[PDB]
């Protein structure tokens, strides 16, 4: 048909693979050997290849340098990003739903109804709700139809904006197409369909981007330096020693303040101007772009100890017990909250299970407490007393032998 | 014309003379809701005062403080007047500028001396046993560093930094040996456990194997005469209490232990000299004089590092005090002698010299 291509191929399948095997024919062009050769090792293991690519940055800097799948990471990534869209495009895939934090059966696989109750439950939970993505897939530029693979009752109509990088690609018989995903994933609706005798839930889906610097820190704190240099000197007297007095404070005091509901059951004149001097020290420069922050936390912030037998994730129960308790839960921290632009383990907190990855909006308070001399090794960001987090998904890793769980957060004040 | 040497620490002042092989003066690093009282000095009263440390995890958090510490040093520890001494001091690694700053401007605005100069203290240790190149593990009251050194420079980069010393230590000893039916609980009675820990604690080479041998044989029981002569007896509490350098989780602490901070700072370094830091790890302070730990130390790295890699700890007897030892020995060297910041250079530069020079 049209000799540009829609942003949206619809059902028309046909048009949609020959397009796509012209432009796996024009991108294999462009690929060096070794993105050819990375292509060719996915091919053979794609999920091992994708799971690798998830939880990657979660490790020590030096454990992550030392991965021989690194290269493999790197190379198929910068094969994908070389290719960008030049105007948007729409993909279709399944997803389970599990991964929308939806821990039940749409229905079975047998059944071929959903019932209105499962609709709405599902719509309940997965609303109002950006959820991180990561990792390589394959996603289809056409709706599935009769003959199609349909693994789950969730298939997901994803927006992909202009800039996108996409590869095209062929494997034997079949037209596919990679993408590695660095964005959050809103909802923007659902509507249950009907695919060859089975009802299916249909989400439309859009995208937010946010900075992510994961594990590269470097990148990141240039950023942030780059962001909050003024910021050292637009600091009046009061509150830079305020802050540096929470910095190497302080924090202690200040927080278990906080906690204890001190502000209104036991007064501080000297305390309560400092709160407000160090809030006002975040309100100074609001957070310039949206920005992903990593805080690894102590079990006590979920009511937990390190001798909870609960706090053992090596057992699946218990893993479903705290997403029971906690997923979907918004989450409050009377006192001010440390993060990092960096997602890496360090010494410091290396055997903490918890990591909360927290979704900040452009024009949040907070401040990158690192551009700032001295305590800017944490490449910390300072987040304001209480912030609340809208726990939006639990995921699960291994770290050596130890399960850790990545708490996909969002920031909504 | 005969140098000063201060190495401040979270819970001792160790202070002398440069060409003196040990330091004249060893003192409390504290300061008594009626106010100028320091050290030994600063329980004129615990009452109407309490004490405070002006000095937390080896960093200085308290100014008007810690100038009172300094007084104590020169005129009732050391018995001179700062005016009259070029003045080394010492300094945790990755103390922040500002801090350096100000310890500068203290010691030429408030003391007037006539040239000082701020030294970071893992380097001097390394330094005090002849080494330029090394690892060092310094472990005191408050806080504990890794911290790798190649050629005379400490890399910052790879610096380790645990919140986990001599003060944790016992106050955990603290909690067990009233969990096995004694009570320890006050200020007078921690002073009492720290001597207890420093006089019968070890590091167990297996853990593991240490605590069945204890609920087993009983030769691993010693006393311990408390000072109205009650006596007391002590067993696996010996090593526990120190194994929670190696498994902080003993403390309810998620980091690191002392052995994987070693490596993790090591694997933060240049792959070119890891083996010279392999085959140097030095260490220095009060917290490493456990009978044992160099042992433990090597058989944890040896598990962690590959299999061919030649592993050597030094640990020197007179580590205690190596900061100390290394700063006397610096402070009298010719060629440090241009490094001295003069009062001069300080009316000509401002706080800020002591970056250039230091
Ligand atoms: N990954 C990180 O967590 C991270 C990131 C950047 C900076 N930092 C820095 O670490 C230093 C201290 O460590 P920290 O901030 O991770 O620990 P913290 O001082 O915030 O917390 C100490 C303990 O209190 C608990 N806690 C904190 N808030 C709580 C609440 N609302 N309810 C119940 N328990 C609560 C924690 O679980 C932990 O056990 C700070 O200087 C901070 O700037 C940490
Ligand atoms: N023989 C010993 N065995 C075990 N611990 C000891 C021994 N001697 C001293 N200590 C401990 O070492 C600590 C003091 O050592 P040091 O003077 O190196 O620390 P500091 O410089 O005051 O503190 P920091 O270096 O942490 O700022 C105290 O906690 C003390 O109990
Ligand atoms: C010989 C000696 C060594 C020493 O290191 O004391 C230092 C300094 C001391 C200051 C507070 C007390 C009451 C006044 C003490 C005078 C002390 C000289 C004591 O507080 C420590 O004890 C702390 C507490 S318990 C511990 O492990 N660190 C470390
Ligand atoms: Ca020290």
């Amino acid at each position: 048909a049209f000799i540009e291509r829609p942003e949206d191929f619809l059902k028309d399948k046909e048009n949609a693979i020959q397009w796509e095997k012209k432009e796996a024919e024009r991108v294999e062009k462009n690929l060096d050997t070794l993105e050819k050769e990375a292509l060719e090792l996915y091919k053979k293991d794609s999920e091992q290849i994708s799971n690798y690519s998830q939880t990657r940055q979660y490790f020590y800097d030096y454990q992550i340098e030392s991965n021989p799948r690194e290269k493999e990471y790197k190379n198929l990534r910068n094969a994908i990003s070389k290719n960008k869209i030049d105007k948007p495009i729409n993909v279709y895939y399944f997803e389970s739903p599990e991964k929308f934090a939806f821990n039940k059966e749409i229905r079975t696989e047998n059944q071929n109804e959903i019932s209105l109750e499962k609709f709405n439950e599902l719509k309940e939970t997965i609303q109002d709700k950006l959820f991180k993505q990561d990792g390589f897939k394959d996603v289809s530029l056409y709706e599935p139809g009769n003959g199609d693979e349909k693994p789950t009752p969730l298939l997901i109509h994803l927006k992909l904006p202009k800039n996108t990088g996409m590869l095209p690609y062929i494997n034997s018989n079949d037209v596919k197409t990679l993408i590695e995903q660095d964005y959050s994933i809103k909802i923007d609706k659902i509507v249950r369909i009907v695919i060859e005798g089975k009802q299916y839930i249909k989400a439309e889906a859009s995208i937010v981007n946010s900075l992510d610097f994961k594990d590269d820190v470097s990148k990141g704190d240039l950023w942030g330096k780059e962001n909050y240099s003024d910021w050292s000197n637009k600091l009046t007297p009061n509150e830079l020693a305020d802050v540096n007095d929470y910095m190497r404070g302080g924090y202690t005091a200040i927080n278990n303040y906080l906690i204890s509901n001190g502000p209104l059951n036991n007064p501080n004149p000297e305390l309560d101007s400092k709160v407000n001097n160090i809030e006002n020290a975040l309100k100074l420069t609001p957070i310039p772009s949206n920005l992903i922050v990593y805080r690894r936390s102590g079990p006590q912030e979920f009511g937990l100890t390190l001798t909870s037998p609960e706090y053992d994730f090596n057992k699946i129960e218990n893993i479903d017990a705290f997403k029971e308790k906690w997923e979907g839960k918004v989450i409050t921290y009377p006192n001010f909250i440390s993060t990092s632009i960096g997602s890496v383990n360090m010494s410091a907190f290396a055997k903490r299970k918890i990591i909360l990855r927290i979704n900040i909006p452009k024009d949040s308070p907070g401040a990158y407490l690192s551009a700032i001399p001295g305590y800017a090794g944490e490449y910390a960001v300072l987040l304001n007393h209480g912030s609340k987090f809208k726990i939006n998904k639990v995921d699960s890793y291994k770290d050596g032998t130890v399960t850790k769980l990545i708490l996909d957060a969002t920031l909504i004040n | 014309t005969t140098a000063l040497v201060c190495d401040n620490g979270s819970g001792l002042v160790k202070a002398g003379f440069a060409g003196d092989d040990a330091p004249r003066a060893v003192f409390p690093s504290i300061v008594g809701r009626k106010d100028s009282y320091v050290g030994d000095e600063a329980q004129s009263k615990r009452g109407i005062l309490t004490l405070k440390y002006p000095i937390e995890h080896g960093i200085i958090t308290n100014w008007d403080d810690m100038e009172k510490i300094w007084h104590h040093t020169f005129y009732n520890e050391l018995r001179v007047a700062p005016e009259e001494h070029p003045t080394l001091l010492t300094e945790a690694p990755l103390n922040p500028k500002a801090n350096r700053e100000k310890m500068t401007q203290i010691m030429f605005e408030t003391f007037n001396v006539p040239a000082m100069y701020v030294a970071i203290q893992a380097v001097l240790s390394l330094y005090a046993s002849g080494r330029t190149t090394g690892i060092v593990l310094d472990s005191g009251d408050g806080v504990t560093h890794n911290v790798p050194i190649y050629e005379g420079y400490a890399l910052p980069h790879a610096i380790m930094r645990l919140d986990l010393a001599g003060r944790d230590l016992t106050d955990y000893l603290m909690k067990i040996l009233t969990e096995r039916g004694y009570s320890f609980v006050t200020t007078a009675e921690r002073e009492i456990v720290r001597d207890i820990k420093e006089k019968l604690c070890y590091v167990a080479l297996d853990f593991e194997n240490e605590m069945a041998t204890a609920a087993s044989s009983s030769s691993l029981e010693k006393s311990y005469e408390l000072p109205d002569g009650q006596v007391i007896t002590i067993g696996n509490e010996r090593f526990r209490c120190p194994e929670t350098l190696f498994q902080p989780s003993f403390i309810g602490m998620e980091s690191a232990g002392i052995h994987e901070t070693t490596y993790n700072s090591i694997m933060k370094c240049d792959i070119d000299i890891r083996k010279d830091l392999y085959a140097n790890n030095v260490m220095s302070g009060g917290t490493t004089m456990y009978p044992g730990i160099a042992d433990r130390m090597q058989k944890e790295i040896t598990a962690l590092a590959p299999s061919t890699m030649k592993i050597k700890i030094i640990a020197p007897p007179e580590r205690k005090y190596s900061v100390w030892i290394g700063g006397s020995i610096l402070a009298s060297l010719s060629t440090f002698q241009q490094m001295w910041i003069t009062k001069q250079e300080y009316d000509e530069a401002g706080p800020s010299i002591v970056h250039r020079k230091c």
